[PDB]
RNA sequence: GGGAACAAAGCGAAGCACCC
């Protein structure tokens, strides 16, 4: 995340870390949907054009954390994943169109002060609060700077940032690359001053609202892609989750 | 499901609110 | 009118080929 500050300690419960095994490092981000559903982009699980191709035992989910790199004793809790579903229609020789995974966990964790799911939104709730104007927030121990090896450019702490949700023509002219209406993109434009983005490391991370109808807490998009981190005239790009909300409901009804 | 998503344990549950949320809400005064 | 359309191909402060 970048130009964000240091979330505050229970401030985003549904946050997950997804942790390599061999060598030991974070991959991405995740966000908890359930006891044992955790939803990520696919990009961080598969991606050939890097030779990423990661297995169940490949991996592991952390949730409750607060710090990037301490083991948090009687705070975190540490799942194995039993199974990875990646979207069947996950384009990523092009343009990540539909860039969206979940893996079901080995047993229910328990929740707590520090592990809470976060909602999925209904359609009335995705046509109200996903508009050019609205912000959302976005949270990741992702780098701190354009410009992963590198310590100074990696938070402490988990991250977060508020950012409005942009219009989708703006998007558009923003990049060559094709948007599809799975995604959506959010930024300050340069007229507005204000800055902030995620990147490299924040992929699979939830973009969250607190809807005004029922206090409530959805996400709505996930980190996926950008070009750059904060650029001025420069978008981040989400997947649009209520769009591809079809699928997450059937691998969740269908898979136990 | 999901019956009690949405809600943390630390900020809703105890009617206290984080730092910055009330930017996302003033967002939604005008749109759209 | 209803279902489906694993929001598939498409179409602006994005909200509109299969079966009955
Ligand atoms: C995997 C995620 O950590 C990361 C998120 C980057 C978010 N950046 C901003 N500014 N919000 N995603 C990526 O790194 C993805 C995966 C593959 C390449 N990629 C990109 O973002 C490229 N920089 C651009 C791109 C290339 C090919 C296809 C789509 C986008
Ligand atoms: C990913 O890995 C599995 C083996 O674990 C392999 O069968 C599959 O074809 C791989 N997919 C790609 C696109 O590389
Ligand atoms: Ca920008
Ligand atoms: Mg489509």
């Amino acid at each position: 995340i970048v130009e964000g500050s240091d979330a505050e300690i229970g401030m985003s419960p549904w946050q997950v870390m997804l942790f390599r095994k061999s060598p030991q490092e974070l991959l991405c981000g995740a966000s908890l949907i359930s006891d044992r559903w955790v939803l990520t982009a696919a990009h961080c699980l598969l991606y050939p054009p890097w030779d990423k191709n990661f297995t169940e035992n490949d991996l592991l989910v952390r949730i409750g954390k607060h710090s990037r790199t301490r083991y948090e004793r009687n705070i975190e809790k540490i799942s194995m994943l039993e199974k990875i579903y990646i979207h069947p229609r996950y384009n990523w020789r092009e343009n990540l169109d539909r860039d969206i995974a979940l893996m079901k966990l080995k047993k229910p964790v328990a929740f707590s002060d520090y592990i809470h799911p976060v909602c999925l939104p209904d359609r009335e709730t995705a046509a109200s609060l996903l508009q050019a104007g609205y912000k959302g927030r976005v949270t990741g121990w992702g780098n701190l700077k354009e410009t992963a090896n590198v310590g100074k450019g990696q938070p402490s702490v988990l991250q977060v940032v508020n950012l409005p949700i942009v219009e989708r023509p703006v998007c558009k002219d923003s990049t060559r690359i094709r948007i599809t209406d799975n995604m959506f993109c959010a930024g300050y434009k340069p007229d507005e001053g204000k800055r902030g983005d995620a990147c490299e490391g924040d992929s699979g991370g939830p973009f969250v609202m607190k809807s005004p109808f029922n206090n409530r807490w959805y996400q709505m998009g996930i980190v996926s892609w950008g070009e750059g981190c904060d650029r001025d005239g420069k978008y981040g790009f989400y997947t649009h989750v209520f769009r591809l909300k079809k699928w997450i409901q059937k691998v969740i009804d269908q898979f136990g | 499901g999901e019956a009690d998503c949405g809600l943390r344990p630390l900020f809703e549950k105890k009617s206290l609110e984080d730092k910055t949320e009330r930017e996302l809400l003033e967002s939604y005064i005008d749109g759209r």
